[PDB]
């Protein structure tokens, strides 16, 4: 079976970059601004400084992460004031130059459609939106304007439809079928982007990937907060309650007992912060590795960037993660084709050259994989190596020579 | 960190002082100068603030930090660039492979040589081993 | 870490069982001592856990490395930047205390020109693309040459293929192609 026709498919990848820089002091969610509760908590040694490094270390992972999958680039590229990419349309993914704060179309709706503390604190990322969308708009114009040449060193300027009949030969179909439908593709292309649009606004879990990070760690913190409020086996949970009513060596003991129950409420919290955080940057080191082999070059990978053949990937930014459009070449209208692994003639078993012999009922051609495109069978596009007899499915043909008609 | 600039009064309270205040987003930065003038990133504050030593007087410095230069490619329906030499070119990448093996005798670790607290640690089962 | 924590006292009178069991009279002692196992049986834990995700982290490491040396050592990867900078060609392992080091070496295009090009040559009504390169121009003569190094060679039909007519390329130019029996067959 072998295509006739094809579509350009785009699909959205969600990954997770990064988490909120959560900070706990140690010490002021324990004890409070109490002397005494204080004083009691330092005679448990270290834990307090090793469960604020602890979380200092995830804090400074989350710009690490967040800095190894978008700063790929060396320069951040401009797209040109006029946009002709062959009839292939950006403008929904690249930023809108009338409105100084885009973040473009898709990014706008991928950041709208995402959704009083002790000791507890947050610090704001080295990253902010705005420079995150300067590193993808940087991306896409390199992307769009250099193809991958500018992920390997200089970047160098070419056509867009030259470049994406490069691409097509990374699929193992011929340029001549892009030049052929160039009009096609892009309005397949342009269509797929709009689809894009309704699925990400329409769908309420399209990034469910990034809400479900949020989410967790937003119960972790209520649920370290109330924590505050149990009583560990004290009198009151309030440590003002117990100062203010008994005395110092009584007063020692009720507090103990909440320091305990405290502490071990922070070090579980921390913990499971560490497996999360190692979670988060594995999904960082994918996305990076996605960013590096599908934007900065043409993967040869299945499943790996999207389903069908890949030729090419957008990143787009998002509030905790990095979204990927990946655009791939996806076989259809299969017919069904007669064939055979060799012909044989005058005695000569002719193999075909990057291709594949079929029939059609009658004549024998040499066709394209993946595309069809029927070709008389000539000494040109096949090869000749032993004799027929060897061969279980040969069948008897006559190979062109083109030279002939030449000389006689 | 998070802290207005109208707080932080004039331990030590030398470096409270006015003139070099700057408010970003992380917080109240004391001491160091701010500047129009953007750099990459040495020191790295938050929310695209970074600082800098300066050597303009030999003082710290806060500016927005620059992503990089800016690049334009010569972008048209005719136009290519092709390389004409090339360069080898041979980068360092280092990775950890494996950590120091250790093992601790809880034992030892938690009672040492003392009877009485060995006789004790067994009342905690199965947590040693 | 982990040493220091025998000091701390968590609690207790004092941080050596030799001076609990020596100044109490033993009922006490059993108290004071299981404050100081408490503790430290809970620094042994919080040890063991951080050595748990530290391996964690290291176990990651060394299976990408194993990955590198397999892909980058042992083959030539096509991995975007997975092996360095630039187009991979091939790298050099080295060891280290606790690591591994790869000296990766790349390809790196230098000195660009900027060429006039086109997708397709129209002749005699036929569109020649060209096979395992791109067609540049000089601003008069039009050369063929491959992509990632400028050798410009002369259009013939040997490094071309013909598919279709003139009038569905986009950007088609007209040119002459060369073949190469021409002189010899007349
Ligand atoms: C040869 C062929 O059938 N091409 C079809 C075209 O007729 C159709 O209009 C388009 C979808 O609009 O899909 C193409 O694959
Ligand atoms: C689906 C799509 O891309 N639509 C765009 C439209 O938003 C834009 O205003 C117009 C400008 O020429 O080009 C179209 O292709
Ligand atoms: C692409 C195609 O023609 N598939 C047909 C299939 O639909 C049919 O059921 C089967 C049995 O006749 O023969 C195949 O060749
Ligand atoms: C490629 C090939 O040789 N196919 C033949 C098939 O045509 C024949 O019908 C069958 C026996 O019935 O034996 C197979 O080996
Ligand atoms: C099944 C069949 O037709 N076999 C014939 C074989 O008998 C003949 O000798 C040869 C040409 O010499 O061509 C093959 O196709
Ligand atoms: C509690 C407090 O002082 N809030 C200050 C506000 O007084 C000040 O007018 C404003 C200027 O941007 O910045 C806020 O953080
Ligand atoms: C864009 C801008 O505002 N530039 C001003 C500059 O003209 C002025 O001389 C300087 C004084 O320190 O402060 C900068 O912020
Ligand atoms: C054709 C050409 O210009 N080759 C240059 C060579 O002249 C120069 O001496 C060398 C220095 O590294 O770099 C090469 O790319
Ligand atoms: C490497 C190089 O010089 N590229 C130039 C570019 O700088 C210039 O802006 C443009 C318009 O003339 O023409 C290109 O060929
Ligand atoms: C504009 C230009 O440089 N034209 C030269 C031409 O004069 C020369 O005869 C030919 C030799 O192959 O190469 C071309 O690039
Ligand atoms: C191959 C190609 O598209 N060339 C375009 C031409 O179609 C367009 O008419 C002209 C501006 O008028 O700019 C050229 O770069
Ligand atoms: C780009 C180009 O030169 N196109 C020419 C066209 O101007 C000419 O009218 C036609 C013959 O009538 O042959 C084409 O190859
Ligand atoms: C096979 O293709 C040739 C092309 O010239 C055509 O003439 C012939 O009728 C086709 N045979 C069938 C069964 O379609």
């Amino acid at each position: 079976a072998i295509p006739t026709n094809f579509t350009i498919s785009v699909t959205t990848e969600i990954l997770p970059v990064s988490m909120t820089k959560t900070s706990v002091d140690c010490t002021m969610y324990i004890c409070g601004d109490s002397t005494e509760c204080s004083n009691l908590l330092l005679q448990y040694g270290s834990f307090c400084t090793q469960l604020n490094r602890a979380l200092t270390g995830i804090a400074v992972e989350q710009d690490k992460n967040t800095q190894e999958v978008f700063a790929q680039v060396k320069q951040i590229y401009k797209t040109p004031p006029i946009k002709d990419f062959g009839g292939f349309n950006f403008s929904q993914i690249l930023p809108d130059p009338s409105k100084p704060s885009k973040r473009s179309f898709i990014e706008d709706l991928l950041f709208n459609k995402v959704t009083k503390f002790n000791g507890l604190t947050v610090l704001p990322p080295l990253l902010t939106d705005e420079m995150i969308a300067q590193y993808t708009s940087a991306l896409l114009a390199g992307t769009i304007t250099s193809g991958w040449t500018f992920g390997a060193g200089p970047a160098l300027q070419i056509p867009f439809a030259m470049q994406m009949a490069y691409r097509f030969n990374g699929i193992g179909v011929t340029q001549n079928v892009l030049y052929e439908n160039q009009k096609l593709i892009a309005n397949q292309f342009n269509s797929a982007i709009g689809k894009i649009q309704d699925s990400l606004s329409s769908t309420p879990s399209a990034l469910g990937k990034l809400q479900d990070v949020v989410n967790q760690n937003a119960q972790a913190l209520n649920t370290l907060v109330k924590q505050l409020s149990s009583n560990f086996g004290a009198i009151s949970s309030v440590l003002n309650d117990i100062l203010s009513r008994l005395d110092k060596p009584e007063a020692e003991v009720q507090i103990d007992r909440l320091i305990t129950g405290r502490l071990q409420s922070l070090q579980t919290y921390v913990t499971q912060q560490l497996i999360r955080a190692a979670e988060i940057r594995a999904s960082a080191n994918l996305a990076a590795t996605k960013m590096s082999e599908c934007v900065l070059g043409q993967s040869k990978r299945v499943d790996f960037c999207g389903k069908g053949y890949h030729l090419m990937s957008f990143p787009q930014s998002a509030p905790h993660g990095v979204v990927f459009l990946h655009v791939t070449y996806v076989p259809a209208q299969e017919k069904n084709f007669t064939t055979a692994p060799a012909i044989c003639h005058d005695g000569k078993a002719h193999f075909p050259r990057e291709g594949v012999f079929v029939s059609n009922g009658t004549h024998w051609f040499v066709t394209q994989r993946n595309f069809y495109e029927p070709q008389i069978i000539t000494t040109d596009n096949t090869f000749v190596s032993g004799n027929c007899d060897v061969v279980i499915g040969i069948v008897n043909n006559t190979v062109y020579d083109p030279l002939q008609p030449e000389l006689d | 960190q998070g802290v207005n600039c109208t707080e932080v009064p004039v331990t030590w309270r030398v470096y409270s002082t006015g003139s070099n205040v700057f408010q970003t987003r992380a917080g109240c930065l004391i001491g160091a100068e701010h500047v129009n003038n953007s750099y990459e990133c040495d020191i790295p504050i938050g929310a695209g603030i970074c600082a800098s030593y300066q050597t303009a007087s030999q003082s710290i410095i806060a500016y927005t930090m620059s992503l990089g230069a800016e690049n334009s490619v010569a972008y048209s329906n005719n136009s290519i660039a092709i390389p004409t030499n090339f360069t080898i070119s041979v980068t360092t990448e280092i990775l950890p492979v494996s950590m120091t093996k250790t093992s601790v005798d809880c034992t030892m670790y938690i009672c040492g040589d003392s009877t009485e607290c060995s006789n004790l640690l067994l009342q905690y089962g199965s947590f040693c081993t």
